[PDB]
């Protein structure tokens, strides 16, 4: 070490010429493959691939999509790939003429089969469910291929254009009047504890608050009922343990003013989302709330 | 269009509009590099021969996956290449039945016309689906060959002056199958096959936008090919082109190389067998097959 | 959609076409993408805009 | 007494010009400015057209 070394501004990553640039100088040998340029070289998000049969594949060719693991309690598949939109479906929170709608869109054998394992077995659905990320590619075929980054933004190879990320109309929820600058979103997942069977709600949260006991004390004065519920099944029902009225979990942060509304085609229908311009993306796991 | 007699129907002039589009299909393969391997490729701990042993190993991993991943690029874009062949060529049933009844109609067929069609279609599916076995008489194998050759309708582009040999008279075809079929025909129709040198085009063709071409593909989103040509023949009151923008992308030199050919009535075609592509490679080849009947 | 008229009034290269069956067989029994078919003399091509 | 234009303006279509009229249905003015000064790299043209 010398006071020269110690001066020394670190190297350009842009300015250094690559491995392979280094080796066929170093030989002074040609090669056919362009190299003096490596792609994705300088991506900093963090991307994975992911497999999906042909018939969930539907509203998730375009961009944006938010894609979650669901388990099937089977060993065959074992895990299955779904978006929010086929949550959509289960989800009470959505509204009749919509449910249609994305109903008639999923008429597929593995998107029906997705719902038969959801609503089979004893456990809640936040249990079954595992959230990856927002998917930008799409290859169709009988098998298609997803990729999907978990923790950075959204964009093509050059980053010529930036991804949103869509969310349905009836899933979306806001808590304050005036945004704050910076929002944080969130995914929450409530149940309502009636008679026969629990009715799950589902929701993305665009909120500025970031302290975890703050947004709690939001969310239990928005989901007072649901909490109600809870407690009159815990009296009336006993010998069934129910757990948690609610979980939230973070996914993702972007600016106010980057928050549109839009309109999704997909075989000549129309469904209605939230678009959130600058997404980038953030996971959390799963926190539980009575 | 033909003059008519009395009481018969004119036949009024037409004209026809056809256009044909493109299609990609990319190929794709992976290299990896240890992390062990780019250390050493650009480090140097006190210069020691031990350390610049390991310099030289890094390079020379780093050569030997380029060179690796280059053939195998030229390898697939064969294999893509046959694939395309094999997607759009039809048995050979379906096309003599084409050939033997290519006067048979003037218009969209009738009700009966294919139902000739079927029964041709039917009757050469059973008669030749197993050539080889079946039978291995020099003249009947040489006519189905002949057959198979003129079947196939000309190309739209044609270049006089590649893959041609000494003897000049120009290849019309190539003609390509697994290794041991083709050794069991050069046995068998030695006396038509012939070796030669052919003289090919040594590099690709290149094909480059016109600063015209540039801006339209701004402004409109579509490039014409060749626009000064078409603009000064439109200008100048000539209706016909000399030459067309693909087959004047072509490449100026052409190299020989040593190649076998067979005669087939006045038609030279090559033969290849492609088993230097799939030697020792995971990948089947597509001119082996399977196939089912019930 | 094709633009028909500007393949009529442009330069064309003289080709020796090759269909194996009869043009009207091959076009009538959907052997091309795209097909336009006229009579008589169509004046469409004449109206520049 | 003031100085006026002595004749009316004379505008009319290049060659390139007719080659994009027949085959995209459009034109741009003064074609071959644009070109050039596109692939010299230089931002700004002298006058409109």
């Amino acid at each position: 070490m010398d006071a020269r070394a110690v001066a020394k501004r670190p190297r350009d990553p842009a300015d250094e010429d690559n491995e392979l640039v280094t080796a066929l100088k170093a030989k002074r040998e040609v090669n056919t493959i362009s190299v003096r340029y490596l792609y994705h070289a300088d991506h900093q998000a963090l991307t994975a691939r992911f497999f999906v049969p042909e018939g969930l594949v539907e509203f998730e060719a375009q961009p944006g999509a938010l894609l979650i693991r669901m388990e099937t309690g089977c060993d065959s598949p074992r895990h299955l790939y779904i978006s929010l939109y086929l949550l959509g479906i289960r989800a009470s929170n959505v509204s009749a003429s919509t449910r249609c709608l994305l109903e008639s869109v999923y008429t597929a054998s593995a998107a029906r089969a997705a719902l038969q394992w959801l609503d089979l077995g004893p456990h809640l659905l936040h249990r079954r469910l595992e959230t990856l990320g927002c998917v930008k590619t799409v290859s169709l075929g009988i098998t298609s291929l997803l990729t999907c980054v978990m923790r950075g933004y959204l964009y093509n190879t050059l980053k010529t254009e930036v991804f949103a990320l869509m969310i349905p109309k009836d899933m979306y929820l806001t808590w304050e009047e005036t945004r704050g600058r910076l929002q944080y979103v969130y995914l929450i997942i409530v149940y309502d504890y009636d008679g026969p069977e629990t009715r799950p709600g589902i929701y993305v949260l665009t909120s500025s608050i970031a302290h975890w006991q703050t947004l709690v004390d939001v969310a239990r004065g928005k989901f007072a009922r649901e909490r109600c519920s809870f407690v009159n099944r815990r009296i009336t029902r006993p010998r069934q343990i129910p757990l948690c009225t609610g979980v939230i979990q973070k996914l993702g942060w972007c600016l106010a003013d980057d928050i549109h509304t839009s309109f999704l085609v997909h075989k000549e229908l129309k469904l209605s989302v939230v678009r959130l311009d600058n997404f980038s993306v953030e996971l959390g796991d799963f926190r539980e709330f009575v | 269009r033909v003059a008519s007699g009395a009481g018969l129907p004119t036949s009024r002039q037409t004209t026809i509009m056809v256009t044909k589009y493109s299609e990609k299909s990319p190929i794709t393969i992976p290299f990896e590099l240890s992390a062990a391997c780019l250390t050493y490729l650009r480090e140097t701990f006190e210069g020691t021969i031990l350390d610049k042993i390991l310099n030289v190993e890094a390079m020379h991993t780093v050569l030997r996956a380029l060179k690796n991943t280059a053939d195998a690029m030229e390898r697939g874009l064969i294999h893509s290449f046959l694939q395309t062949l094999l997607r759009k060529a039809p048995p050979y049933f379906v096309v003599q039945t084409l050939v033997e009844n290519a006067t048979l109609a003037r218009q969209a067929l009738n009700r009966i016309q294919r139902s000739n069609i079927l029964q041709s279609f039917k009757a050469k599916m059973l008669a030749t689906l197993f050539l080889l076995n079946r039978t291995r008489d020099r003249d009947y194998v040489l006519k189905f060959l002949t057959r198979l050759a003129e079947a196939a309708t000309d190309s739209i582009l044609d270049n006089p002056t590649t893959y041609t040999t000494s003897s000049g008279a120009k290849i019309s075809g190539v003609m390509v199958s697994t290794a041991n079929v083709m050794q069991i025909i050069m046995s068998l129709l030695s006396s038509h096959i012939t070796k030669e040198t052919v003289s090919a085009p040594a590099t690709y063709g290149n094909f480059v936008l016109s600063p015209e071409n540039a801006v339209t593909a701004i402004s409109y989103h579509s490039i014409l090919a060749d626009f000064n040509s078409y603009k000064a023949h439109l200008t100048s009151g000539q209706p016909h082109l000399p030459n067309d923008s693909l087959s004047q992308a072509g490449a100026h030199s052409l190299t020989p190389l040593s190649m076998d050919v067979i005669r087939l009535g006045e038609k030279t075609v090559i033969m290849e067998n492609l088993r230097r592509v799939y030697k020792n490679t995971d990948t089947k080849d597509p001119l082996e097959r399977n196939v089912d009947l019930t | 959609m094709e633009n028909w008229s500007a393949l009529e009034l442009l330069p064309k290269v003289g080709i020796p076409t090759d269909f194996l069956t009869h043009v009207k067989t091959s076009a009538g029994e959907e052997m091309f993408e795209a097909l336009r078919i006229y009579y008589g003399d169509d004046p469409e091509r004449y109206n520049i805009h």
